[PDB]
Parts: structure tokens; sequence; C-alpha cells
């Protein structure tokens, strides 16, 4: 099973530096090309760099040349992107991918991606508030309840319900940037009205940039 | 550099329809074009490579073709799980470049939203800010007007909406509208109401509460 | 090990007065990462150093 | 339509 | 600029798809017609009816 896993993404100030890693498994990077590709509101999908670890040859996008360097350690089966002199327009999801694997001339495996946010604003953990079920959140014998995850920076936060046991009927809304420059989102789920008071409902909130982990019990 | 011009940017079809997405290279790229799918919260996933070849494990309803500098992705029988953004990419010359994408959505029958309202929690109120949440659940189509009224006065500039992407199971949308006030302002008033207008409702629906009522 | 060109890039970046230590080491790391990019990397180091005068 | 970082989807 | 040309694609069997083309008015127009022409191969000769000063199109295919 071929897998690529990116890490190292995070909040960084303009002009600052960051180093991303791309850990490969289920194949050897010595047998393929490895690319970095990023994705942003401004430019959509934009190729960043590539390397052929077998011989060390590299190529870069004009927009990052001199500021970013790609490298690979075949002994750890891992590729890296050093990112210096960072700017607002470098904010993006950064993916690593392979090309030419098993002789397929396309990017056939991509990692989950790692978020780089270039900003002068400070990290802030969210407050998590109950969205309690009530007579105003129920109809047809179903009830809605949730958690409001308010005032954090930067993205992302993750929300799960009952440790991932509860997935049916869950809507976690896309984050919205408030005027304060902080993000907020709600996650809601709809459940049988009759289960309220007998079945426990907990939203598990994680905001890794601030090391915030909250498990909030939501009650009638 | 070579650019890839993708059209249309948005396409909506019914389940089982044949849909066509196109990509035009700004100069000859031979057959060096791949197509990727990107689902909500996902990474790009290879569908077709070298213009016309199906990647392993990709459903046979996906096919690609080339005519000169024109590339076409066809989905022969659109399925609910096919809703995603689709991108072409050329690898003929460096830099490899991608198209701007095409968003594919499903058409289904009209469904009115379930409307719910949540007053600020007691926890939140302790901190000087009040968030009131209006929830529109599992509706179609996406268009919907949500207005806030506080003691019957229409609110403006103090609410924000978030809308899920289309659900890959039931093809519906959900939407939250959040009204933000200071604790003091929230305590100045009694009646909080969210009013929803949607094609599936015979007339607009108001969902409300009186601050303090259990 | 490095050639005399490479060493010269290291030395220049090492001495830049307006870089902070994160940036200085980030650029030096880039010189190590990809020697083919030495000239471009030095060029961006110089620009950042200049803008922080 | 523009790519959105939170959803990884084009927003129209 | 940046307008959205909204298009109804009306196939001979009565099935209906909808599309948007974005760009300058001129670019978006050109792409809508180009797309129409492409669909016409599989779906028969098209006719395009412009509505709202060119900003909306109903495009029917003969079969």
């Amino acid at each position: 099973e071929v897998q690529l896993v990116e890490s190292g993404g995070g909040l960084v100030q303009p002009g600052g530096s960051l180093r991303l890693s791309c850990a490969a498994s289920g194949f050897n990077i010595k047998d393929t090309y490895i690319h970095w590709v990023r994705q942003s509101p401004g430019k959509g999908l934009e190729w960043v760099a590539r390397i052929y670890p077998t011989n060390g040859y590299t190529r870069y996008a004009d927009s990052v040349k001199g500021r970013f360097t790609i490298s690979a350690d075949t002994s750890k089966n891992t590729a890296y992107l050093q990112m210096n002199s960072l700017r607002a327009e470098d904010t993006a999801i950064y993916y690593c991918s392979r090309w030419g694997g098993d002789g397929f001339y396309a990017m056939d495996y991509w990692g989950q991606g790692t978020l780089v946010t270039v900003s002068s604003a400070s990290t802030k953990g969210p407050s998590v508030f109950p969205l309690a079920p009530s007579s105003k959140s129920t109809s047809g014998g179903t009830a809605a309840l949730g958690c409001l995850v308010k005032d954090y920076f930067p993205e992302p936060v993750t929300v799960s319900w009952n440790s991932g046991a509860l997935t049916s009927g869950v809507h976690t809304f896309p984050a919205v940037l408030q005027s304060s420059g902080l993000y907020s989102l709600s996650s809601v789920v709809t459940v049988p009205s009759s289960s309220l008071g007998t079945q426990t409902y907990i939203c598990n909130v994680n905001h890794k940039p601030s090391n915030t982990k909250v498990d909030k019990k939501v009650e009638p | 550099d070579i650019q890839m011009t993708q059209s249309p940017i948005l396409l909506s079809a019914s389940v089982g329809d044949r849909v066509t997405i196109t990509c035009r290279a700004s100069q000859d790229v031979n057959t060096a074009v791949a197509w990727y799918q990107q689902r909500t919260n996902g990474s790009p996933r290879l569908l077709i490579y070298s213009a016309s070849f199906l990647y392993s494990g990709v459903p046979s309803r996906f096919s690609g073709s080339r005519s000169g500098t024109d590339f076409t992705l066809t989905i022969s029988s659109l399925q609910p799980e096919d809703i995603a953004d689709y991108y072409c990419q050329q690898h003929y010359t460096t830099p490899p470049t991608f198209g701007a994408g095409t968003k594919v959505e499903i058409k289904r029958t009209v469904a009115a939203p379930s409307v719910f309202i949540f007053p600020p929690s007691d926890e939140q109120l302790k901190s000087g800010t009040a968030s009131v949440v209006c929830l529109l659940n599992n509706f179609y189509p996406r268009e919907a007007k949500v207005q806030w009224k506080v003691d019957n006065a229409l609110q403006s500039g103090n609410s924000q909406e978030s809308v899920t992407e289309q659900d890959s199971k039931d093809s519906t949308y959900s939407l939250s509208s959040t009204l933000t006030l200071s604790k003091a302002d929230y305590e100045k008033h009694k009646v909080y109401a969210c009013e929803v207008t949607h094609q599936g409702l015979s007339s607009p629906v108001t969902k409300s509460f009186n601050r303090g009522e259990c | 090990s490095y050639n005399k060109d490479q060493q010269s890039a290291f030395y220049e970046i090492l001495n830049m007065p307006n870089l902070n230590e994160a940036q200085r080491n980030g650029f030096i790391q880039s010189l190590k990462d990809d020697p083919s990019q030495s000239t471009n990397v030095l060029g961006e180091a110089k620009k950042l150093n200049e803008s922080q005068a | 339509c523009q790519f959105d970082l939170s959803t990884r989807r084009l927003k129209c | 600029s940046e307008v959205t040309i909204k298009v109804n694609l009306i196939f001979a069997d009565g099935k209906i798809q909808t599309a948007e083309f974005k760009g300058t008015f001129e670019e978006a127009t050109a792409e809508a017609y180009r797309y129409a022409a492409l669909l016409a191969k599989v779906n028969g000769e098209y006719t395009a009816d412009l509505e709202d000063g060119g900003n909306h199109m109903n495009i029917k295919f003969a079969g």
C-alpha cells in the first residue's frame, strides 16, 4: 500500500521560515519523481517543485525559486521542502505527490496535505459552547444539537462526535472568518428525540495549533 | 508556460446523466494530460492519465479523450458520489500546470429545510458575547434567504452564514446563520427570530424564542 | 563537504546583519538542501536582508 | 468560483 | 468584468443540465458556444437563444 504523509505545516510570520516533510511508504522514492504541489484561493492548484531522488535533479516554479528548496533522503524514504522568506501568497495547502510510480505518467498518489498559513496574527485556541437540544431544535421526532467552536486562529479545527462513533446526521460547517480576524464554526447532529437523556452526546474538538483538546458534553 | 483552460466552471446534472467537462491546452501537449477528482475535504485523486487511460480502481463510467489541444472528461452515468471538483493537468513541459477546475453538482427534487434555533449557552453568556444560531437542515436547492429579527427589528451587518457542500448521499445542503451580539445587547431584548425563505416552503417560516424562557 | 563557491554562499549568509537566526539558518539549510540553487538562494537572502535594514 | 481552504472545494 | 453566463442545456430527450461560464463577457460567450458545439457532436445540432442581453443562454440539442 502506497502512502505519502505531509507534516510541518503551520502558522508562520511573513519573512519567516518553515520546513515540510513528506514521508513515503509502500514504495521507494528512489524509483519515482516526487513533487510538491500547493492549492490556494488565489492560484488554485499550483505546482511548486520536483526532485528525482535517484540523481538529485530538481526543478522549481518561478514564483518560489531562491526561497524554497526541495530535497530527499532516500535512507528515510522522505522528501522535504524548506520554505524561506515566506509571503502571504504562499498560504496554501501543500501536498506531496509521486510521479512515474509503477510507470504511470501522472501524479497517482497524493498525501493528505499540510496547511501553511503566513500571517502576523497570533495563535488562539477556541472556546467551545454547547448547542443544546430543546423544544426549539426538534421536529418530526428528531432533535438537533451541536457545539459552537468560537474564536480561533489559525485553521484548522477538527470536530468529531462520541469519539467517531457518531457520524450519521453530522454536519460540521465550513469555518467562517469573523470581523475580529478569528475563525468560528458550528458542528451539529440530528438524533432521535427519544434518545435525549439516555444517550450521551459529546463533541470532540481539536485545535492542534494551540494544543487545545476539548470534549464537550451536550445536554438538554 | 502552457496554460489549461477548463470549461464550464460549474455543471449541474441529474443522477444518471452523461456529463462532459473540457480542457484546452494553450499549445500542443500531445497526450500528456491527466484528470483528477477532489471531494470535500479531500486530496486530488487520479482518474485518467495520458488523456484517455483509466487509472486502476476508477469506475468505468469515467472516460477521457483528446482532439488536438482539446481534452474531454466524460462521466457516462452521473452518480451522487461523483459530486466533486474536477481538474485537468498537463505534464508536457515544465512547469506542469492545472486547469481552474469544474465543480459538478447533482440535481434532485426540491426539499424544504428543517429550521431550528439555538439561544446562546449559559456558558457563553458569562464571557460578554452572545451567539444565536439558526440552522437550516437538509434542503434543496441551495438558494435560501435567512433574516434575523430582534424584537421585530430587522438585523443587518451582524450575522454570518456557512453552507455545507452538497451531501454525497442525499444530495442536500445544510446552512447555519449566526447572529452575534454583546451580552449587554442580548440582555436588552426579548424576542429573537430567524426567518427563512426557501422554494420548498409555501411561505416563509419564522423560528423564534424569548430570552429567558426554558 | 563543499566547493569554494558553496563555502562563499555560506559565508555571505552567515554574515548578513539584518537576518534573524531563524531566517539565517533557514537559508543556510537551503544551501545544504540544493547546491544547484546556491545563486538563487543567496539572491533571495540578500533581498530579505536588505528589506530588514 | 474560487478554491476554499476550509472545505478544499471550489466556492461559487 | 468577470460575469457569469448561466446556461440551460436542453437535450432532445427532455433532460436538462445547467452550467456556468465565467470570464469577461466576450470570453465566457466564446466558451459557451465552443462547449455547445462540442456537445452537438454527440447530442445533435444545437440552437442557442440568448436572454438577458447575452448573459443567459438556453441551448437546445436536436438529437
